[PDB]
């Protein structure tokens, strides 16, 4: 890992907590196998190396060919919280803050722009396809050069060294949770709350980095509720009400139509790949003593049934494709948690209609928010649109209907739409 | 109807030798789910020997593969069998002895006799006459057509009673020697049948595998928790012949044709069977038998 | 892999396609601290002609993929069998069938149906390519661009200095030669740390370091370039008669038949004049190495013999710095301690002597409903399985 650092500015060197005088300006310190070192070539130019024996960075298992201590994101993410940790620290304690020699606060001799320069990073994912980085999109001061295959060379543009620094930082977090390293592919317990605050210190990502840093760098339900209220705070700061949810929306949902539903009234599974089934008999867990019906245009779907029952596990399961093999008269909870919008248009409301036809207890009817569709990066409806779906086929009868949104809210949007329908 | 229902499958892989079967079954066991192979040839390897036996060997040998697979195929098990049989006396055989338990399945393995003895034997050409027509069987039960015999309903009703293990618990006592037989204790689901039985004007007749000798500790036994009993019928002193052939006696010589049995109460299988099987008479089983 | 259901689908693909042989993996030759060869052209042998393998072949080894050609008398369909089970189909099916005549046009199709012959199909990038890309040059420039910037940079200036200076050295003098795990601790880790972070730095020879990297620049430039499609074929395994009848070769001399005007090579080193005739073998391997090849492979002259491996395989030590690293040929004596042919070998050997039983099957009925085929091929895939989890540089 090779990585200089620019600014025209005379206090540099000051900046980085770095004494040009002390042993020739150079700044040691083992890494792994090992050894990092800070170099003042002159102000105006720090130069950090990273040297290594082997396996810094790549486990000495994988027989491979290893180069990963001359560009892996992560050694970067080590340097920023090893040389400059200071410079990383947060918008007010960073801007007010003493310096070693007085000459006003921080706010006063970092103000001439920076540029800090990667020789060598690797980005082996979806956000280098390759041409460009994905963050370019969304940072404009980001500027890639291609080298060969997944590797490339960063320069970091930045008004500030703080405003630099924190963005070289955020690059290396974001582009190491997506990148795959190939069967050895691995993140920590503490990852999180290590880095977790560099989504927070760069003032304009955008919601779908935080729930991608969740999704797949938060690997406990005990740190990421230490997590939520600093995610949380700062997108208040940006003008937004975001909740955050640890689960990912599916199964956050199947939770939810779990929770609600219960098991003490036979299913009547309306979508089905099948995964509510077995869902409904996590082990003796919910002793689920009905049986169990699914239906399903997909002739795919018909088949799988069968190759269940020829046999392994679907004892009390019972599938059927024309809705008059349904003979079922007693109560039961039903299901749709796709299907209304996967696609059968309006003929959507002939099937929930059909639904409030049968003797039920209980319904729940789930749809994607539409509303949310900004957020990420077969039709679809807005709530409006859904609410008067429900209204225009439930109505002018005696049920009784309870609405909420399953995932994470974005200002009272959810990305899933959910109804329960109770008859009295 | 109209509901799905599956039962497990036994595949009966009928040819001759070098036809094949055993190299398909040890790649179907092998890449299908849940499946088991049973070879006779195998089963006659753990007695030691090459593959034909002596006729006691081999009547054991089957005695075996049957239990095996109905074993199997009664635990949803599907099973594949490696059928050297290869005739019509065996196939529909075969089938007789398997169809209720699972759906039976044929596949085939013919081939030409100059290619046969070339997987090296004994020059000898098998009887594949291309009967029966090999079509999937599925699941029958047959037996849902009950039919008694024809008891003479003149003779007066009456009702038959074990004693032994039927309406008279054992609690530790020893099998055969039914001295200590006045401790026992009343099986009173049974005694509530023969109660309400001498209601209607059904004769009570009790038929027991007692030693005769035994007889005075039986009758403080049944005045004890007050039977109400017609006849005693009890095996004679020193006879020790099996159950089933000293009642099947017992029954004969006395209840037959003198009275007309409505039904039994028995425990063990042995003299279940013969009451149903050979008398052809209704016996209902109070507990679990198979001593 | 093992998932019942998804072998199950492998094979039945590997029927419906009309495939006769898979193939083996190769096991490098055994090795010889005495000679501080990694992979031993004399042990090799050596352990040929001990096991009564006296008639032996050596190829030049070609850097492709292996491909086992089916060539058929009609030209236009012929078909490729990759390294394990598939079809190759993703190529132009022109430039190949012009690569395949010159093969063709050196036989005689009267009454033969077709031909299994098992080639090289070069180069490298033609199914390589971004694994050269993403894996190899990536590996490459990342030093190329580290070495450079140590040379043109102050740093290494500058940690010799501070190498000399009078405060340094007192340090690796009273830590190295005194010991105690508090011998003071000159101020927070402020010393303790950079002087220790010093010296426990690693110098690299500089011009070393770059003459290695260009080695490695140089063992990418001939294998790693592009890529009008060619073959080179090594061995004839059946030929099939419209007559019916087909005629298994299991003659590894069939090389100078089947294309490969290349040098081939044969001795019948029979009773040790092997050893006296060992240097010659030797100095012509040199040749191939002194050319421009990844090395030699050394096999029996009978293609398939019961209990022996198909080929030793001996790569020349500067083609190894693409697999090893840049400083491959200075970590010998390591990285030789480190290698265990045994088990490679072992795969090497069922997985020829499955394929000489695949071979028996006669092209005729390789089908769906051939469950010798079956068997055997799922044999193979669990071999397959197996010999995947092994050092994966052999
Ligand atoms: N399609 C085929 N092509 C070539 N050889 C085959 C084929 N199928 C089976 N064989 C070989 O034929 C020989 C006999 O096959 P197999 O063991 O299945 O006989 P079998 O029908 O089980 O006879 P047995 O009644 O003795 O079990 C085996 O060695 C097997 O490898
Ligand atoms: N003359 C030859 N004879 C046999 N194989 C050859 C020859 N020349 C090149 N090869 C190729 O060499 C391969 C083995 O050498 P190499 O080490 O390059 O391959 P590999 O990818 O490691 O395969 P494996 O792991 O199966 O050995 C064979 O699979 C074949 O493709
Ligand atoms: N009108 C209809 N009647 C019955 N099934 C229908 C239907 N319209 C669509 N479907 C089926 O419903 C399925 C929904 S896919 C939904 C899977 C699951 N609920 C999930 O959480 O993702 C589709 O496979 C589709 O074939
Ligand atoms: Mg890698
Ligand atoms: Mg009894
Ligand atoms: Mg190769």
């Amino acid at each position: 890992m090779i990585l200089q650092i620019h600014s025209q500015n005379p206090h540099l060197l000051d900046l980085l907590n770095k004494n040009p005088h002390t042993d020739l300006g150079i700044y040691a310190k083992s890494l792994r196998n090992g050894q990092l070192i800070g170099n003042a070539v002159s102000a105006y130019q720090y130069d950090v190396v990273f040297q290594d024996t082997r396996y810094s960075y790549l486990p000495e298992e994988s027989n491979q060919i290893d180069f990963q201590s001359y560009c892996s994101p992560l050694v970067i993410l080590h340097i920023c919280n090893e040389f400059f940790k200071e410079l990383l620290q947060e918008k007010q304690t960073y801007w007010s803050q003493q310096i070693k020699w007085l000459e006003r606060t921080r706010a006063e001799v970092d103000t001439y722009p920076c540029t800090i320069e990667v020789k060598n990073l690797y980005a082996n994912s979806t956000w280098y396809s390759k041409g460009h980085f994905m963050m370019e999109r969304y940072f404009k001061n980001i500027h890639i050069t291609p080298i060969v295959g997944n590797n490339l060379s960063l320069r970091v543009e930045g008004k500030s060294v703080f405003e630099a620094m924190n963005l070289l930082s955020f690059i290396a977090v974001t582009t190491h949770i997506t990148n795959t390293y190939g069967e050895y592919t691995y993140i920590d317990d503490h990852f999180a709350q290590k880095y977790a605050r560099i989504l927070t210190n760069i003032p304009q990502v955008p919601y779908f980095v935080f729930y991608l840093f969740i999704k797949r760098a938060i690997k406990s339900e005990r740190q990421f509720a230490e997590i939520k209220p600093m995610f949380e705070a700062y997108f208040k700061e940006e003008g937004l009400d975001i909740d955050f949810q640890f689960t990912d929306t599916h199964g956050s949902r199947m939770d939810f139509i779990v929770k609600e539903l219960g098991m003490e009234y036979p299913i009547l599974d309306i979508g089905c790949g099948e995964l509510k089934y077995y869902r409904r008999f996590m082990r003796r867990n919910y002793n689920y003593s009905h049986p169990y019906f699914a239906t399903d245009t997909d002739k795919s779907v018909g088949d799988y049934a069968a190759l269940l029952k020829e046999r392994m596990e679907a004892d009390n399961l019972y599938f059927f494709s024309d809705w008059t093999d349904y003979e079922y008269k007693n109560p039961v909870n039903i299901i749709l948690t796709e299907v209304i919008e996967h696609n059968t248009p309006e003929a959507a409301e002939a099937l929930v209609k059909h639904c409030l036809s049968l003797n039920f207890h209980k319904m729940i009817i789930t749809t994607p928010n539409s509303l949310f569709n900004k957020y990420y990066f077969h039709f679809e409806w807005t709530p409006q649109e859904f609410q008067d779906f429900i209204r225009h086929c439930v109505g002018d009868t005696s049920l009784e209907v309870t609405y909420c949104g399953i995932g994470d809210r974005i200002n009272g949007e959810t990305p899933t739409q959910a109804v329960v329908i109770t008859r009295k | 109807k109209n509901n799905t229902h599956h039962f497990p499958k036994l595949l009966i892989l009928v040819g001759a030798p070098g036809s094949g079967k055993s190299t398909f079954a040890r790649y179907f066991i092998r890449t299908e789910d849940n499946w088991v192979r049973v070879n006779r040839d195998d089963f006659r390897l753990m007695q030691f020997g090459d593959s034909l036996m002596s006729p006691f060997y081999e009547e054991r040998i089957t005695k075996m593969v049957e239990a095996s697979v109905i074993a199997l195929l009664k635990n949803r098990t599907n099973v594949i069998i490696d059928a050297t049989n290869s005739s019509l006396r065996s196939l529909q055989d075969m089938v007789h002895t398997y169809t209720e338990y699972a759906d039976i399945s044929f596949k085939v393995f013919d081939l030409p006799v100059e290619e046969l003895v070339k997987r090296c034997h004994v020059t000898q050409l098998q009887y594949t006459k291309e009967k029966f027509d090999f079509k999937p069987i599925p699941r029958a039960l047959k037996e849902t057509s009950l039919t008694y015999a024809d008891q003479d309903t003149s003779l007066p009703k009456a009702v038959i009673c074990d004693l032994d293990g039927t309406l008279s618990l054992l609690n530790g006592r020893d099998p055969y020697n039914a001295s200590t037989a006045d401790q026992d204790l009343l099986n009173t689901p049974v005694a509530m049948v023969l109660k309400m039985a001498k209601q209607q004007g059904y004769k009570v007749i009790l038929l027991s595998g007692r030693e005769n000798a035994y007889r005075e500790p039986t009758e403080r036994f049944l005045a004890k928790y007050q039977i109400d009993y017609d006849l005693l019928l009890m095996r004679d002193t020193n006879d020790y012949r099996k159950d089933n052939i000293i009642k099947k006696e017992l029954f004969l010589e006395e209840i037959q044709g003198k009275y007309f049995v409505e039904f039994l109460l028995d425990d063990r299988n042995q003299v279940v069977d013969m009451w149903r099987r050979e008398l052809a008479l209704p016996c209902f089983q109070v507990n679990y038998g198979d001593f | 892999m093992e998932d019942k259901t998804l072998i199950k689908k492998r094979i039945d693909w590997f029927c419906k396609n009309k495939i006769n042989a898979f193939s083996p993996t190769i096991s490098p030759a055994p090795k010889s601290v005495e000679r501080n060869e990694i992979e031993s052209l004399y042990e090799g042998i050596l352990w040929f002609v001990l096991n009564g393998v006296k008639e032996i072949v050596i190829e030049k080894k070609y850097m492709g993929s292996y491909c086992d050609i089916y060539l058929h008398r009609r030209l236009e369909d012929t078909y490729l069998v990759s390294r394990n089970g598939y079809k190759i189909n993703h190529l132009d099916q022109e430039q190949c069938l012009r690569a395949l005549q010159g093969l063709h046009d050196r036989f005689s199709w009267d009454g033969v149906e077709l031909r299994i012959i098992q080639s090289e199909l070069m180069p490298w990038s033609i199914l390589g390519k971004g694994l050269i890309n993403n894996e190899f040059s990536a590996y490459y420039i990342s030093h190329e661009i580290h070495a450079e910037y140590l040379v043109q940079s102050s740093l290494y200036e500058k940690l010799q200095k501070i190498q000399q200076e009078p405060a340094y050295l007192s340090f690796v003098a009273d830590a190295k030669v005194l010991s105690a795990k508090e011998l003071k601790d000159k101020y927070p880790m402020h010393i303790i740390r950079q002087y220790q972070s010093i010296r426990d730095f690693k110098f690299l020879d500089l011009p070393h370091y770059q003459q290695n990297i260009q080695l490695f620049k140089r063992q990418l430039d001939i294998f790693g370039k592009e890529a009008a499609p060619f073959f080179k074929p090594f061995n004839i395994l059946k030929e099939v008669y419209t007559d019916g009848r087909e005629h298994f070769v299991n003659d590894n001399l069939s090389f100078q038949q089947i294309n490969d005007d290349d040098f081939l090579h044969y001795q019948f080193t029979d009773r040790e004049d092997f050893e006296a005739k060992y240097p010659q073998i030797r100095a012509w391997v040199d040749q191939v190495n002194q050319s421009d090849e990844e090395g030699v492979v050394i096999k029996p002259r009978t293609a398939f013999l019961p209990g022996m491996p198909p080929a030793f395989k001996v790569r020349n030590n500067d083609y190894l710095t693409l697999v090893y690293g840049v400083d491959f040929e200075d970590r010998l004596q390591e990285q030789i301690a480190k290698r265990n042919i045994k088990g490679k070998l072992r795969c090497s050997i069922n997985d020829w002597a499955i394929n000489a039983k695949l071979l028996a099957i006669p092209y005729s009925e390789l089908g769906e409903e051939n469950y010798e085929l079956k068997n055997l091929v799922l044999d193979r895939i669990l071999g397959e399985e197996i010999e995947n989890q092994l050092d994966s540089r052999l």
